[PDB]
């Protein structure tokens, strides 16, 4: 195969990364020839630090307001350290 | 509102039960009930991207011990515009 | 391998000596012979960059020879 | 924004190091203190759920060190009109 | 273009997520949703080769994890005129 | 001021020490004492900054061998607008 | 909104991934792009508190591997009146 | 024309290196050429995504030893209508 | 179309091999067959980007095993304005 | 009040940080943000020796762990009239 | 402001040094200089506490090593109504 | 310009890809392509002498590895008038 | 003159040398002096290619010692017509 | 007087306490602040000459530890008026 | 004078030394100040080739150890017409 | 000028002996001598800074010797405007 | 040994 | 173009020989043949640049054993003005 | 200027290289070319001391390889008026 | 300028290069130069104390090792209004 | 030309010597002879650098064994226009 290359790149950041293994169709195929039990997590093995419509026992899949421990900001130190306390 | 939240559930007394605790929850709107079929049945609601997250995680709860159970709750709070053909816009 | 008239310099021509052997990257106007055949980081280096890419002031000074009504 | 969002704490310290956490922490207003009494205290707030969320949960972030610590953090995210009349509901 | 991409998934809520994310990944149009029976729903979109390379990836990724998950993603580059007619154009 | 310095105690009589330190200790104002519940008692102090910082530590100091204790020491040198409805502005 | 999103980045390339995961997964508004020189290219979003949180966790996934990659994501679900003066209200 | 590919490099050779062979290999117009500071410069095509990742697959093999090289290079095969804004328009 | 898709194959009966799976493959028109000379056949397709690199790649494995087998399978995304006077704009 | 209180950070994200903290933990006012170079961003404040005090603490903790981080933390009680000139205002 | 600061010294010259460092460092006014036998002068600065504080740390800092040196450096934050009899209210 | 660069490849597909890199890569002219026979192409192209020298060095590396390979690559300087009768003088 | 030339240098002193060499060393015209931030100065020539060719090779020679030194030497014979919107045409 | 300070640090941070030292050092007035880039600040003070030394050598001990540091600290007692065309009069 | 004398530096501290120690060594012409980037500052003098020969040597000599010190010394004692374009008529 | 210059010494003699000197040895104008008590006994000089130091420096030198010593020597090289009142305002 | 700010240069002034 | 060849030999036939080789080589014009004294003889040339290599390394290997030999080839890329007052414009 | 250069060589070509050299490198007069016989050719500059100095040391290193090579580079700084008879006034 | 700076030397040309030094360190103003007799020449400048001992510094390492050298370099901060007669107030 | 050049010599044959050296040796202008005293005399010439360094470099070996020798030979490039009071204009 020679000339210009579409074909997936793992240096080249972006759409072609994506999927692999997952996808049958792909030009790759052809060529290739020649998790919880329960969405809830358990009511008495967990406590929620918010109750209410703060709770995260349910896993919501989604853009969902929750933070990864990358992102900063908001609460933690950022909302804990503010004011000294004896 | 446009964030869609959906939870699916096995069987329809879970979905009647989420819709009710979405609807409750929340100021989301019902906008439908599918019959997936095998036994899978998907209430979608629809409102601000706060309302759709407490309502979907009240729907939860709420459906987890109604029944079979709770397959999914997942939340879309930017919609594309091709996937509102495939939304319901009111429930039927 | 190019056939043909060669722009390469030879020892007979003088002139184009001057810079000659200069590496240039993308397409060589001259023969390899002269030219020969990773880069990861900035190769200028800053003053902001040289450190890395505790609070200082008045209350700082005097540690032990004041004495009075204490603050926390 | 009606959701609100209440924090309790056992001990004044504790709460008003809360009210103010959450007052500077998200898009809040506070609504009340009150005095449960048995040392117990809440302060109410109440805004956009998403707002709200957040505040709640700095707000118990940063009380729960102080003075004898966070007894309890919950959001309500559409109060039912009925409600309404035992919270406090007068800001000012 | 004529590119066929099939997402197919274990329920609805999958198949939106996979949908949402087809359709922001690249410029491909949603050209219908299919249930199948048996809890199967096929999101097929069509697009430019490349447009449909990178959303049924897009897709797949998005969906892999939601609801009880992924069960195809397959791109067609050209279908036969014949499997135009058991190919949906617009979505209902 | 500005400033708010509090100190919580199990009981008046520790309370009353750390309002005199206090109040002795920096240019402070005893704004209130609150008798919270359960044995627990508020003073609040509103000064500048300096002052409240000074002023709080010198009534941690003092009630914490007196009686029961000290509770809790906090100093928040500039509440919300929102908190200061929450705040005495006199004892009573 | 009022929150505030903000990824800060190695260049140009990690920052328009990013201010485009940002803008695909919540209704938030690019307010800004700055360059800080030395190479920091911040993304500033303002939207709700839930859309934020929800658009700066699809950015900073987005953009992690991206270029020399990301150096923050941080979210203030409420700045102070005065940290707004130094905040973009439009990209340039 | 859709699909934005990106080269970011350290300095302007490589960038107008890249440019060169991006520009010459597919089917992209140029839009833009940022300088971002630190010496990071971004070249930026518009175009689809066939064209684009095989322009930015040529573009990467151009100035990867020219100059101080490639930091950065990525393809975002639908851009969302924000994210525009803080793109250079074609006339760049 | 605008990419050019081109398989040389040691006679015609490997070349029809590969004009059948390329054209097959993917959306690519059929824009040339040359006899060479000494027995080379070259196949010439204009599609896509995309759809070439999928035509190229099914054309490849087609006729690799077929007669005398493939000389060379190559790409040209973008050819510049002449090159296009040497090369078929329909089949002979 | 005419201390002035400072923090220098590597980006904007860590600074935005810094200057939310101090103007939400003391009285002070944000007067200037600045582009040093580099990636150095400085914040200022003026208020009061205590305020200023409070405000540095609380921002240079902030910020530490924010992006790239803290480079200075540094209070000035007293300015000279002369610095008064090479010192912002308002934040513009 | 009514907090004191108060520099003894051994001699005037290192007592001068110190109301110079006070003044210069922090917001406090110079009150007085009382020559109180045996050759120790004291230095008295009348302030906000924390200007106060600052002011004494930087005249301490500043004339220990001065002649014969420094005595006592003392701030007291709020001094009785009968102590300030004693103190002078403007210097002579 | 009136100097000529000739590179001969064994195959059409070798010649087409030489034929594209000479043009893209100096400032020549295509003049024409020859099918010589024994399965030899020969690609010409009229340009200055500078010019010329670059196209044909960028051809033969660009076709040394495409298809069986490169025959020969040669630049001609000034073509005299009589040879100009065997060269393709091509719209093509 | 279509042919580009371009010298990147740590410095303005080389680049300034650079420029020298190249203008004396054929007949180049001197189009660009950029600084691409960071300490990287690129000097941008057009000529014919052997003039380009020779005026870079002197260039590269003359500022290789001087200062910091050269960052890369870069010959493009032939720019596409897009690049050259991203190319100075007169030094400022 | 026309001697001439001039001190460079890695930040403003650095540069502000240096400024602050050097004009409350000695009767030197500020003349300028200069961005140099790569984070370096210079600020420039014009005195008679021991007035400059003096306010030198208290920036230069003041700054040599806040921020990143001290870079220069230079004292150049007459400047060429050919000089004083590159040196700020004035500090906005 | 035509000949250019150019001393690079890391800072405009040396810089400014090494333009006072230049114009005061010879006739030379201080002919301009350029902030390069990434902290590297250029001084330019014309005069004659004697003139810009014994200035140089004296500002190499003079800015070595001033700040962080020379990048370059260097002297073109005629330059190009075509590079008097990049080069300051008059210092700003 | 505002500087001060003072000099303690034990005794008178040792004293005026000092002033003399350092008045005839630069243009300071004695601000007075002033008895601490406890045998110390200081003269106050005021002059430009260079000035202030080289009499201080004489009069230092030349007390040493006489009487018991010099106590201290020390120059401030600028009065706050507040420090006024405590050294003489009287030139007597 | 004169006290006060010191004409005199620490090495870090240049 | 401006290019200069210049090919000096021991004799006239050498340089006819070396003339007629350059100017069938590449296309430059003889503007001079000279005689210098001593049996030398310049022959002189002017084209672009590439031409003038090509024709000067033509009449290098013509001439080097025709008669006495070949003395000097040189290529002058660009000639000063001053020089071209030196050289023939024509060879009569 | 009056300072005379002069650089003699055997040959014509080296004289070309030299007096092109000595031409560039400085504000030198190409003042004469005289054949003198014997196959020795002298080249003559007239400028300033420092220019004339600065060119013909070029010059001898630019034609001491050119064809048979330098005899000569001599500098008279001053030229007494009775030589200026038999110096050339203008290039012939 | 009330203080004189003296440097005598053994000669003139020590003399002169030390009025050059002495005018060029500081704001000093050259008033006489005196023949002393037996080769003493005496250059005397009169400036503010720093100027003069910074002149005074620098003529004596300016003229210690030009001619036979310095005999005395000396200041006189103060001169009396009697050795003012003896004092020349214009070099002649 | 301001350039100064200064040979003094142990009585005024050496000088005279000097003095034809230097007027011959370059384009220097005698300016004036000065009998120092002690049978020490200066011959000062001003011209160009170059001419003046020319010039004294061959005085300086012309007198060097005439009569007593030379004291010294010194440069002076530019002098301070205080200097130039205390030189001759024109000799006597």
């Amino acid at each position: 195969i020679t000339g210009n290359d579409i074909a997936p790149s793992g240096r080249i950041t972006g759409p072609g990364m994506l999927a692999t293994g997952l996808i049958t169709g792909t030009p790759e195929f052809r060529h290739a020839a020649r998790k919880p039990e329960l969405v809830c997590a358990p009511r008495s093995d967990q406590m929620d630090r918010v109750s209410g419509e703060g709770k995260e026992r349910c896993h919501i899949t989604g853009d969902d307001w929750s933070v990864n421990k990358h992102i900063t900001g908001t609460a933690g130190q950022w909302a804990s350290g503010r004011n000294p306390s004896m | 509102g446009i964030a869609l939240g959906m939870i699916e559930t096995r069987g329809l007394v879970p979905a009647i039960e989420a819709a009710d605790a979405m609807t409750k929850a929340a100021e989301v709107r019902l906008v439908g009930r599918q019959f997936v079929g095998g036994g899978y049945v998907t209430v979608l609601v629809r409102g601000e991207t706060g309302a759709v997250n407490a309502a979907v995680r009240a729907g939860a709860d709420a459906c987890e011990r109604v029944g079979d159970g709770l397959v999914a709750a997942h939340i879309i709070a930017r919609v594309h515009s091709e996937v509102e053909n495939i939304l319901p816009k009111a429930p039927q | 391998i190019i056939s043909g008239t060669s722009v390469d310099a030879s020892d007979l021509v003088t002139g184009n000596e001057i810079g000659e052997q200069q590496l240039i990257s993308g397409d060589a106007y001259v023969g390899a012979q002269q030219t020969g055949c990773m880069p990861t980081d900035f190769s200028i280096q800053t003053p902001a960059r040289s450190a890395q890419n505790r609070i200082t002031g008045p209350g700082m000074l005097a540690t032990g020879l004041i004495t009075g009504t204490p603050e926390f």
